[PDB]
């Protein structure tokens, strides 16, 4: 009746004469009517439209016929609130709704969760509920909307509604900022000694390296202290990956950071290995730990506005534009590479696919070179097979990657903000909850004021975050 | 003293509002790009310079090497510059990534940024 | 009552019997009833409105009730 748009058969359901039906009653998967009505919307508008204006009608009944009952508390077989479940599924209309209930009656004004708390002239103090939203609980609003997987809709778009946006910016500059920092700092400490111990590693003989001058005491320092971060990484990423439990295509899609610093600790790893079973080959790998680390500062990035928003867009256009440009990009550098070999008769000898392939894509870089062509038989054949290549790849595909890159742009002037939002949130979250219990409640959020009374008629004390508003109507 | 005569762009309508651009770039998308492209190309000359063995113009040096990356942002770079090495694969794997990376990726991104910027600061 | 657009209130405050009220009073920062005025604005629609006619009210009632007084200056 409910999820039918039926308040009708609804209040009679509730109020009849013969036989009430109970509000409380769950089905099989352990759902009320509130969590029907959850599962029921699909973030249109009309469907939202009704399915918050039901939520109402049948909690405000609710409360009119149980006032000792806690409708909205009750979790069905997966423990999962209404307000949980809302979040955890994606419907944002809902979550809206829920998280700036206000409601008028006096009778049952406990059941909101937006309280104004005076409004002296234009100015209104208001108080957002954070009970079940704030990570101290479980199964958190929080919580739910950040570690969600790639498949929930609307993901970083339920972190714009209030009091989220405002809650976790108040986190962040309250007392994660400074920890962030301090991460990043030692972070670069961290890069910077691997690459001093990298720089001057030893040339002559093969490893291990008998430490014999005094900088060799600063050089095997520098190792260890680039070990021990490896192995630190290494461990991090298990326990992520322990943690969250993601799935394959979780792992491939949305987990891009904890992968790459995850494959930089592998590398670190395989070089120690390398390095005590005696081999030069351990250079190569180390080096790859090398680049990647330094890639990997951008992480940090998401730390400051302007630059987490930039490494949103770069992390866009890899992952979009130029993976297809790459893709066209080889069939044809490929397909004329093979040409040109089949043409050149004994070959810098360019009768190699490797080579010829490096001279074309010269091509692209802006180094090309048209005449490393004493070596063919016909001339026109080559330079017709060049000139074409140019034409397609340089002129052609280079200028369109520019512009759908502009379009791209164009396109995500909103979402690579959402990203950054959801970003920090998911640092914020993690750096919260990889503390102390001391200073986790010594940084609570809000305040345990006195809201009203309860329909029993004691005091209700919530955890609620204030927030100044003015309006310029509405007297 | 010669880079300060566009002062006097102010006077004349359309190099004012050109010149005012100009500034709007160098601040809100030079700075971001040059941010980046010094991380990657630090990262990038580093593990090249680790990966060069001795330079004996003995590109063993950080600053050398530096530049040598750099000359590819430029479109003049050299992708062999010192056979030097001793596994010609992980080198141009690295240079490889490099180029991709800031040539291909990162000037690109630039140019659709300034696109966006231009579009949206006609007015101001 | 100037700043928060009661028309009819600051009209009575200045035109009753038993007590009205200085035009040209100032606070402790010195502002008049002008200055507080413009200084409550925050370039909106609705508030740019009500700032604009009120001003322009008490700008009229100030020439009626004290036509040798630049109230403005
Ligand atoms: C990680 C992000 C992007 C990275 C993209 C890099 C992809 C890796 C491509 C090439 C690296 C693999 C081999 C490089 C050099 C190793 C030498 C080699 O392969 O031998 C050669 C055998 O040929 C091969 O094995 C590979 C042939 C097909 C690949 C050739 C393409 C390389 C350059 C293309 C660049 C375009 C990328 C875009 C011939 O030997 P020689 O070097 O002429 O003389 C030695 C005696
Ligand atoms: C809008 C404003 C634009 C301003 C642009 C300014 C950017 C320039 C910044 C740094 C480069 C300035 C000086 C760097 C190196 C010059 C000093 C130098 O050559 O000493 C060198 C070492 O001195 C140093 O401190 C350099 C250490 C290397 C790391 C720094 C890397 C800078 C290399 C420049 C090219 C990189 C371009 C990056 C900019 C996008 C040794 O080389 P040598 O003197 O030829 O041989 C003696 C042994
Ligand atoms: C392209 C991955 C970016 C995505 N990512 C990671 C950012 C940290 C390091 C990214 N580095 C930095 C430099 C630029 C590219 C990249 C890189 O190293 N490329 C690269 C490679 C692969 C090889 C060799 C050389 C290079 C340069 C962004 C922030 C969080 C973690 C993750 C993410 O998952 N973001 C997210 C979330 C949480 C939830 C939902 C949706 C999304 C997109
Ligand atoms: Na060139």
């Amino acid at each position: 009746a409910a999820c039918t748009n039926q308040l009708g058969i609804v209040k009679f359901l509730l109020q009849n004469s013969w036989q009430t039906a109970d509000i409380s009653a769950r089905d099989s998967v352990g759902n009320t009517v509130l969590h029907a009505l959850v599962e029921v919307a699909d973030n249109t508008a009309d469907n939202t439209k009704f399915v918050t204006s039901m939520y109402n009608e049948i909690l405000m009944l609710g409360a009119k016929l149980h006032p000792t009952l806690k409708l909205e508390e009750l979790t069905n077989k997966k423990g999962m609130t209404p307000l949980a479940l809302a979040a955890g599924t994606g419907k944002i209309g809902v979550l809206a709704y829920i998280l700036q209930r206000e409601i008028q009656e006096p009778e049952c004004r406990h059941l909101s969760r937006k309280f104004t708390e005076w409004a002296y002239g234009p100015v209104h103090s208001s108080l957002y509920d954070l009970s079940c939203i704030d990570t101290c609980e479980k199964n958190s609003v929080l919580e739910v909307i950040a570690y969600s997987s790639s498949e929930t809709p609307n993901r970083h778009d339920m972190l714009l509604v209030e009091p989220l946006n405002r809650l976790l910016q108040d986190k962040w500059d309250r007392f994660v900022k400074r920890i962030f920092y301090f991460n990043f700092l030692v972070y670069c400490l961290y890069m910077i000694i691997f690459t001093m111990a990298a720089y001057y590693r030893p040339v002559d003989g093969l490893p291990p390296f008998k430490m014999e001058k005094t900088g060799d005491y600063f050089r095997v320092t520098g190792e260890i202290l680039s070990v021990l971060g490896g192995v630190y990484f290494f461990f991090r990423g298990i326990q992520y990956f322990l943690q969250r439990r993601p799935s394959m295509k979780t792992l491939f899609v949305d987990s891009y950071s904890e992968m790459l610093f995850f494959l930089q600790s592998l590398f670190m790893l395989a070089t120690v290995v390398l390095y005590f079973s005696h081999l030069k080959e351990y250079v190569a790998s180390m080096v790859f730990s090398l680049a990647l680390g330094w890639t990997n500062m951008l992480y940090y990035t998401r730390g400051f506005q302007q630059m987490g928003i930039y490494a949103v867009m770069i992390e866009k256009m890899i992952l979009r534009d130029l993976c297809r440009f790459m893709f066209v990009y080889i069939v044809f550098l490929f397909g004329f590479s093979t040409a040109v070999v089949t043409l050149i008769e004994d070959g810098s000898s360019y009768n190699s696919l490797y080579s010829t392939c490096l001279e074309l894509f010269k091509f692209t870089i802006g180094m090309g070179d048209l005449e490393f062509t004493e070596n063919y038989d016909f001339k026109a054949v080559f330079i017709i097979l060049l000139l074409a290549y140019v034409i397609l790849t340089y002129i052609l595909l280079l200028n369109m990657l520019i512009a759908l890159m502009g379009e791209t742009v164009n396109k995500i002037a909103q979402e690579s903000k959402n990203i950054w939002k959801l970003q920090r949130a998911i640092t914020i979250l993690d750096t919260e909850k990889s503390f102390l219990k001391c200073m986790r409640k010594a940084f609570r959020s809000g305040k345990l004021l006195q809201v009203g009374y309860t329909p029993d008629g004691k005091d209700d004390y919530r955890w609620c975050f204030r927030v100044d508003e003015v309006n310029w109507t509405t007297w | 003293g010669w880079t300060n005569m566009l002062y006097y762009t102010r006077g004349f309508q359309q190099m004012g509002i050109y010149a005012v651009m100009i500034e709007k770039m160098i601040l809100r998308d030079l700075c971001r790009f040059m941010f980046v492209y010094i991380v990657f190309l630090f990262g990038f000359s580093t593990a090249v310079v680790t990966l060069i063995e001795d330079g004996k113009s003995s590109y063993n040096s950080l600053y050398s090497t530096c530049l040598e990356l750099f000359k590819f942002t430029i479109g003049m770079g050299d992708l062999e510059f010192t056979e030097n090495y001793d596994f010609k694969a992980v080198f141009i794997i690295l240079l490889l990534a490099y180029v991709i990376l800031t040539y291909i990726l990162l000037l690109n991104m630039l140019i659709a940024l300034m696109g966006e910027t231009v579009n949206k600061i006609a007015q101001e």
